[PDB]
RNA sequence: GGAGCUGUCAACCGAGCGUGGAUCCGAGGAUUUCCGAAUGGGGAAACCCAGCACGAGUGAUGUCGUGCUACCCGCAUCUGAAUAUAUAGGGUGCGGGAGGGAACGCGGGGAAGUGAAACAUCUCAGUACCCGUAGGAGGAGAAAACAAUUGUGAUUCCGCAAGUAGUGGCGAGCGAACGCGGAACAGGCUAAACCGCACGCAUGGGUAACCGGGUAGGGGUUGUGUGUGCGGGGUUGUGGGAGGAUAUGUCUCAGCGCUACCCGGCUGAGAGGCAGUCAGAAAGUGUCGUGGUUAGCGGAAGUGGCCUGGGAUGGUCUGCCGUAGACGGUGAGAGCCCGGUACGCGAAAACCCGGCACCUGCCUAGUAUCAAUUCCCGAGUAGCAGCGGGCCCGUGGAAUCCGCUGUGAAUCCGCCGGGACCACCCGGUAAGCCUAAAUACUCCUCGAUGACCGAUAGCGGAUUAGUACCGUGAGGGAAUGGU
RNA sequence: GGGUGGGGGAGUGAGAAUGCAGGCAUGAGUAGCGACAAGGCAAGUGAGAACCUUGCCCGCCGAAAGACCAAGGGUUCCUGGGCCAGGCCAGUCCGCCCAGGGUGAGUCGGGACCUAAGGCGAGGCCGACAGGCGUAGUCGAUGGACAACGGGUUGAUAUUC
RNA sequence: GUUGAGGCGAAUUCGGUGAUCCUCUGCUGCCAAGAAAAGCCUCUAGCGAGCACACACACGGCCCGUACCCCAAACCGACA
């Protein structure tokens, strides 16, 4: 019942443009899809005790793959991009080291 | 007009019209449903209505 | 993982830190494994199931336990 | 329940759990995004946007979580517009409905192709289809019935009667009933006269002569008369009730019926009898089952020799069980190898059924005799006329039954039926309601079976199946099994 | 899994229905290989090159055969692999196959703003039932209102970073 | 210059011609006589004890689309 700005929060994106986001200290992460700019925002400010300076966010649809006659789809994703405050603390991704 | 009584509930019947080659086509008995305004109470605001003649007749309805 | 009847003597301020306890563990367990760093993935699994084990809990414990 | 397990195509791994009882099987509970009758508002179904209340969070807007917010109907309450009485309408609170489902039911609407060697009457057929509306079944059902000189005695369903009597451009066709043999059996509540009690109206707006009757007085005014409702009374066809005169108190008690008395009668309570989840009243609460259902457990007897063989369950010698020689598997035809089979045990809990108590409610004098003076016995109904429908019956001499229109009765000396009608006789008692069983069906769940199919068969579908594919759409709709 | 005999029962016999389903011939190594812009050489890659890569010539379009959208499509985009199916030839190539990646908005186009034609429609009126129409209202752009420009950057996005 | 990225980087004046664009929802002419609502401004009804404004600082700006083809080999034509 009592919810949790981690239930927004899934996972973060590992791919070579995440890994050069690191560096301009932006990150991606997977939200859940029903999420808005505004609670992504809150939640990383409350997770992390870090400043967030704004938030992007895209719909990804997913891929349509054939098994044996048939098609079948992944699931789709949601993305946000969190760029943090001008000289706020690093998130430690705790394995990204970009 | 109106074929059904608000009071009784009376609705048409059906049948047949039978010529003199008695060719039957299917046609409809209508009641004698007419417009009334009826009181409830002496003096009372009247109400529109769709009665049939038998409930006229009847003490069933007021003007 | 913890035991229903180990749980069910924390009154209700603890059952809901244990609750904030398990999700931030998941967190940290779901980042693991995307950054591919973990190497037990049944964790993942014990841990949601000690979070339905708390929720049910709780539940029980309003409706009249 | 007892040693493995982390479903399958469908393997490969990875990482773990398990005798401190996993996986697995049964029951109860918790969770249960969004759409959908979909119901806060909107919408291209699965999306968008809110209001109120309470919490969370922020430096504060933003943001988050949980509840409630459709329409209509019924009931109860507050308000009573134009407008006065009032009503419409409005507010609030409680309940209820909506939609789906394979077949079966009931009520209503209702084809054509086809047959008639053409065709309109007729048939097809009250079928297909449609609409309304149910229940585990439904509809019907307790004589205003049959019968015919005797009698039967609510309804339903099966077999006959019988392809008969009949009916029919007497063409093609259609087609009963009486009665007999069976399955299953069951009967009950009301309305009315009358008597009381409450709201309403006229009259005395006091001469009511009433207030339980009377025995005499008392206040003498609240009686008198009807409508709306609640009680009692009543429920029958050999007519029965209501109302009168002879004819009496399951058992008791408190009150009251204007007063002293007889007889009462009413209310309430206690005492007894009866009935009960039922058509005849409606719920709930405990406890108990040799009760049942939803997991399951036990369960006899060959490691037999030889031959062939990759392999024995085959052949041949032998041994045994059998309340078990059903079926299937196992490296080839297995009662004795395995799951099992005969037979016998087994239920926390939940549900069903039954029993016992609690509990509920009914019974609290009227029985018979006489009187034949009066009242009542279901109304715009019956009957009659017109037009139709349906009955074997196609309008015919056309009874019985149903609909619309018109006219329109009486309460037992009444009224209806016995195939036009009349007289006599016989039967019955319409216009209020309820009612088990015998009958119909299988989306579904268990357990069986087959001189049924065996992959172009059998379901369209043994395979990704209402899938691929085709169509704007409603719809149409495959092919592919075997080391 | 069969034979024979006494009986019982059939989805019991195919060559023709311009029959149905599957397989396979003849025509035949035949027609055709989809505009009248046009290709060539050198080098490379490779088992394999007329078609792929690079360079240089030549030619064609240029009110399109260039550059952006909307509708429609749906990963066809990028990178790395592949080469038995597909491409009217071959293919080392590909809009084909496999894996991973990739779409960032206070101002752009829409909603949260507004209405047209039209749709639905509380009550309502009409209609045997089914239902028809319609008020309040509520939807509905192809229209009204409303705030951004230049440059750079990725293999793949950019008035978004 | 592994031919990717890097580093530096001049001058930029005056004429001609000239719109399918702008002034212009303007102007002229004509008859066939040429949406609505929001928005904005204004009036009062009303509300009202606190208000309106200037500067500076710090903040909030939501949901969907955004890849690629798009006179086509990626759309409608069974086909590149
Ligand atoms: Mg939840
Ligand atoms: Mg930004
Ligand atoms: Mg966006
Ligand atoms: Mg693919
Ligand atoms: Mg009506
Ligand atoms: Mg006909
Ligand atoms: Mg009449
Ligand atoms: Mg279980
Ligand atoms: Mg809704
Ligand atoms: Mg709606
Ligand atoms: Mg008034
Ligand atoms: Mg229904
Ligand atoms: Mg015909
Ligand atoms: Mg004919
Ligand atoms: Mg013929
Ligand atoms: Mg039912
Ligand atoms: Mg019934
Ligand atoms: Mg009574
Ligand atoms: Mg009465
Ligand atoms: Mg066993
Ligand atoms: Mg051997
Ligand atoms: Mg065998
Ligand atoms: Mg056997
Ligand atoms: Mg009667
Ligand atoms: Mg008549
Ligand atoms: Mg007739
Ligand atoms: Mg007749
Ligand atoms: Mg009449
Ligand atoms: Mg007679
Ligand atoms: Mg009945
Ligand atoms: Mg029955
Ligand atoms: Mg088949
Ligand atoms: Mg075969
Ligand atoms: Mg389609
Ligand atoms: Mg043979
Ligand atoms: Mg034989
Ligand atoms: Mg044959
Ligand atoms: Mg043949
Ligand atoms: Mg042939
Ligand atoms: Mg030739
Ligand atoms: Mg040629
Ligand atoms: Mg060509
Ligand atoms: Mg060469
Ligand atoms: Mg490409
Ligand atoms: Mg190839
Ligand atoms: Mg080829
Ligand atoms: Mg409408
Ligand atoms: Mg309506
Ligand atoms: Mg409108
Ligand atoms: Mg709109
Ligand atoms: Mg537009
Ligand atoms: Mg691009
Ligand atoms: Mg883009
Ligand atoms: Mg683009
Ligand atoms: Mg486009
Ligand atoms: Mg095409
Ligand atoms: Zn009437």
């Amino acid at each position: 019942t009592l919810a949790d700005p981690r239930d927004i929060i899934l996972a973060p994106v590992i791919s070579e443009k995440s890994y050069g986001l690191l560096d301009d200290n932006v990150y991606t992460f997977l939200v859940r899809p029903d999420s808005n700019k505004t609670q992504i925002k809150i939640a990383v400010e409350k997770i992390f005790a870090v400043k967030v300076a704004s938030v992007n966010t895209a719909n990804r649809q997913g891929k349509r793959k054939r098994t044996r006659t048939g098609y079948g789809k992944r699931k789709s994703t949601k993305r946000a991009i969190v760029t943090l405050a001008p000289g706020s603390r690093p998130i430690d991704l705790f394995g990204a080291p970009a | 007009m109106a074929a059904v009584c608000d009071i009784c509930g009376k609705g048409p019947g059906f049948g047949k019209s039978v010529s003199h080659s008695h060719r039957r086509t299917s046609r409809r008995w209508d009641p004698n449903i007419q417009t009334v305004h009826a009181v409830t109470r002496p003096g009372g605001n009247k109400k529109r209505l769709n009665v049939c003649t038998s409930c006229i007749k009847a003490g069933k309805i007021t003007r | 993982g913890v035991s229903p009847g180990e749980l069910r003597e924390l009154t209700d301020e603890e059952l809901a830190e244990r609750l904030r306890e398990s999700k931030e563990e998941l967190f940290n367990l779901r980042f693991q494994m995307a950054t591919g760093q973990l190497n037990n993935n049944r964790r993942l699994r014990t841990v949601r199931q000690e979070i339905a084990r708390i929720y049910t809990v709780l539940r029980e414990r309003e409706l009249g336990l």
